[PDB]
């Protein structure tokens, strides 16, 4: 949810529940 | 298309919404094509069985 640091620092909850890298 | 829309768009490499468009394309591709054509295939396969 923030382009470059999107999957990392923008949304870690959904990044942990799943493991996507483009949302 | 057999390959999603990606042969039938502008190139999404412009800066705005690039990753947003790419997850859109790949999610569309994966879900509808492979899973639902496979559903159809598996249905008639299970029919013969």
């Amino acid at each position: 949810r923030r382009l470059t640091a999107r999957e990392a620092a923008t949304a870690l909850a959904a990044l942990l529940w799943a493991v996507v890298a483009r949302a | 298309a057999g390959g999603g829309i990606g042969d039938e768009i502008e190139d999404p490499a412009g800066d705005e919404y690039e990753l947003y468009r790419v997850v859109f394309d790949i999610t569309f591709f994966f879900f509808v094509i492979v899973i639902l054509l496979a559903i159809i295939q598996g249905l008639i396969i299970d029919a013969f069985g």
